[PDB]
RNA sequence: UAGAGGACAGGGCCUUGACCUAUUCUCAAACUCCCAAUAGGUAAAAAGGGCGAAAUAACUCAAUUUGU
RNA sequence: GCAGAUGUCCAAAGACAAGCUCAAAGAGAACAGAAAUCUCUUGUAGACUAAAAGGGGAAAAGCUUGUUUGAUUUCUAUUU
RNA sequence: GACUCGUUCAUACUACAGUGGAUACACCAGAUCCCAUCAGAACUCUGAAGUUAAGCACUGUAAGGCUUGGCUAGUACUGAGGUGGGAGACCGCUCGGGAACACCAGGUGAUGAGUCAG
């Protein structure tokens, strides 16, 4: 038999198009947007961060029945401008990127004197709520890098330590979103051989970037930051279809 | 013999024709308001917090809001009377109406012509209109198009 | 003896000999057991600017009592 | 172009039908074959195999090197000697079938098939 | 219920079937891709509403001023 | 009247989270067969969901794993 | 041109061919650390040597399907009336309302917010 029969395709079911493209869950969307119905106009505003096999993208979502709404963008590109050309999906880029969404956002809103956040590494503020991106949130994740450079930055998002890097290392979670296991690789891969070393970090070779100064360029850059944010008709398909026919008279 | 709480519902509950699986993710969105007039439908996909077996296409009134409950007045007819019952169902299931768009429209219309009318001062059948008897007017015909008909044999 | 075991004849002549009888239909709906938390704060809302009203009517009614 | 089809599973299959002490011995030799543990199957027990890739898939293969018929369609085939010996060939881009995101099915014009599977094998 | 066409088992290229493609005769209180008339429901403005200020709260919102 | 069923069962068959996706059919591979294990292709449920039947269920309401006992105290508005 | 978050939830789907690769997505190199397994296949992390072959975008099929309109057809059907007809089963008439399947024609989307690139 043919499990492609005309009676499966008439009794077949589309998906929702965002399913059917593997973009979203429609459950975890619904439960992040539905709020109270006691309390009016809860906006729920939702940060969102989404990796990319290139680069992150950090945006601040409000809900409508017309359709979501932006309030404010990063993308992970923009670190080029405060000092970063290279590494754009490294864990200190996702950190940058959740801080600068959150530097924008407030100033835009217009409390930037309002709140400075806090200082390198270890009323009530305005709220957002963290989207998942159906990547299983492991320990250890850009998106909870993000997270936590939002948080830094001046956001509340209640998060606790279970997928920070140890399960609790913050050593570990300053040395990470510093950049420090990247200068440790460099390290053990200059010492064990130098020619994978080099096809590896071509880019960063290139432009001089040494295993001692990734985290003061991070950091750095921090600061930096934080201080300064064609078609046919049926006319045509006959003709062409009854040529077609013509030719294969004679053709085949 | 048996008067359950799903009881006669084979086809009445049965999502229609390809339209299976959870219910859409913007109806969780509309904005609700005490006073407001509203519809009851009875969706199946959701199971907890669900409408009973009379009560799937009728109308009603927000008068409670919970996290997730709305409680709807209705007016269920018994024998000799209409007795007033809450019924309390959840966002899934419970629908914005329609039955008082056209009210809306028609004061909407009214606030924005009346105003400049009576800025004219002039009196309008502001009443809706019921048309009734049509006019009397002349109309053209060639005698080209005039088919005539006549009954039809039989086969 | 076999009894008939039910009918809904003349019901609904019955029903409607005297009328189909409505609802008061009441203004005000009790708040006995509706969502609490937020009447509660209404109560306060009430009891306030009914203080403050009444204060003011005796401010009033003192300064023209003399 | 790289419609070049690289190697892309190994698998040893093991099955006695029996209880362990057999069944542990045949563990014991696969784990002397390859390292990695092997896995069991349904106990309605009967059956272990394992999967490889790489190196070690080249070079398995190679060993059972020492007839063109049992070719499946989707150019995958295998063969016996008490082990067993299956291989599954595909052409790259095979992770789009598999990872989350994007999730969507490969077009029949990249897989491999039979016809291609037979001119693989005789030329390695 | 019958034929049209087509690559697993049985025996002497041949047969038996099964099986597959598109057709055909007729059905279902406990079948439904579809769908009536009847019957059912709600709204058609004053103890109400629309349009802005001023107060109140211990409620909500990042917001004693966001709103309710 | 008709077609049946109930006076039980379950620390998991309850709660949550995460991962995966079922039957079937064909194709192939020692013993190995109509059926035994694995892999591939197709696959809107044709399986599964304690029980009878009827609904619902696909990044699940199913399969596997993890942590757990909200299967707790007391009280309202209510529907059949 | 490209992406992110949405709505509409098949005109958006599916099968088969053709077209498009600077950032774009994506394939792809690797497993020291976060992380996971029987398996770095998947997941996670770090990269950018090679890449339209694939996905993705667009187009094509007297493509199936879907979806509108015509037609099926005032047919089947049915509310009220009838000291209408017919032995009955059923079938007319007045005032009324009104189908579906199959068939034919047309089409294969629209769209909000935000950003990058030139």
């Amino acid at each position: 038999k043919v499990v492609k029969n005309k009676a499966y395709f008439k009794r077949y079911q589309v998906k929702y198009r965002r399913r059917r493209e593997g973009k979203t869950d429609y459950r975890a969307r619904k439960a992040l947007i539905l709020q109270d119905k006691n309390k009016y106009n809860a906006q729920k505003l939702r940060f969102v961060v989404r990796k990319t096999n290139s680069q992150v993208i950090c945006q601040i979502a409000c809900a409508h029945i017309e359709g979501d709404k932006i309030l404010a963008e990063a993308k992970s590109k923009e670190l080029i401008r405060y000092g970063i050309p290279v590494g754009l999906k490294n864990y200190a880029a996702a950190y940058a990127t959740g801080l600068l969404c959150a530097r924008r956002f407030l100033k835009s809103l217009n409390l930037d004197t309002q709140f400075l956040g806090v200082e390198k590494v270890t009323r009530k503020p305005i709220k957002a709520f963290l989207d998942v991106g159906i990547t299983r949130t492991t320990t250890g994740n850009r998106v909870f890098a993000a997270l936590k450079g939002a948080c830094d930055g001046g956001l509340n998002i209640p998060h606790g330590n279970n997928r920070f890097p140890g399960s609790f290392n913050p050593e570990q979670l300053r040395k990470n979103i510093l950049g420090i296991h990247v200068a440790e690789y460099m390290k053990t891969l200059q010492e064990e051989d130098n020619d994978k070393y080099k096809t590896h970090f071509n880019d960063y070779l290139k432009n001089n970037i040494g295993a001692d100064d990734i985290e003061q360029m991070y950091l750095n850059a921090h600061e930096k930051i934080r201080q300064n944010p064609k078609k046919l008709n049926a006319k045509l398909r006959k003709k062409r279809v009854k040529e077609k026919l013509a030719l294969y008279v004679e053709k085949l | 013999k048996s008067r359950g709480k799903r009881s006669g519902t084979r086809y009445k509950f049965s999502k229609k024709f390809r339209k299976h699986g959870e219910c859409t993710a913007n109806k969780y969105l509309e904005k609700l308001n005490y006073g407001d007039y509203v519809d009851i439908v009875c969706d199946s996909t959701q199971q907890k917090g669900m409408p009973f077996n009379y009560y799937h296409g009728k109308t009603g009134k927000i008068f409670h809001i919970t996290k997730r409950g709305v409680g709807v007045l209705v007016n269920k007819r018994v024998k000799h009377r209409i007795e007033q019952k809450k019924v309390c169902v959840r966002i899934e299931h419970v629908r914005k109406s329609r039955c008082n768009e056209d009210f809306l429209l028609r004061k909407i219309k009214n606030a924005e012509l009346i105003k400049e009318a009576k800025l004219k001062n002039e009196h309008i059948n502001i009443k809706r209109k019921t048309e009734g008897p049509k006019p009397a007017a002349m109309i053209k015909v060639p005698p080209s198009k005039i088919i005539t008909i006549e009954p039809l044999p039989f086969y | 003896a076999k009894s008939k075991n039910h009918t809904n004849h003349n019901q609904n002549r019955k029903a409607h000999k005297n009328g189909i009888k409505k609802p008061k239909k009441h203004k005000f709906m009790s708040r006995k057991g509706l969502d609490p938390n937020f009447f509660r704060n209404q109560k306060y809302c009430l009891k306030g600017i009914q203080k403050k009203k009444k204060e003011l009517k005796l401010k009033a009614k003192q300064e023209k009592n003399n | 172009v790289m419609r070049e089809i690289k190697v892309n599973k190994l698998v040893l299959n093991i099955c006695v039908g029996e209880s362990g002490d057999r069944l542990t011995r045949a563990a014991r030799v696969l784990e002397q074959l390859t390292e990695q543990k092997p896995i069991f199957g349904k106990c309605r027990k009967i059956s272990c195999f394992v999967t490889v890739r790489g190196k070690k898939a080249l070079e398995i293969l190679e060993k059972g090197l020492k007839r063109r018929k049992n070719f499946s369609d989707t150019g995958n085939f295998g063969f016996g000697i008490g082990m067993d010996f299956y291989v599954h060939l595909s052409r790259s881009g095979y992770r789009v079938t598999r990872r989350t995101r994007r999730r969507s099915k490969i077009s029949k014009t990249h897989k491999v098939t039979k016809e291609d599977a037979m001119k693989w094998f005789q030329t390695k």
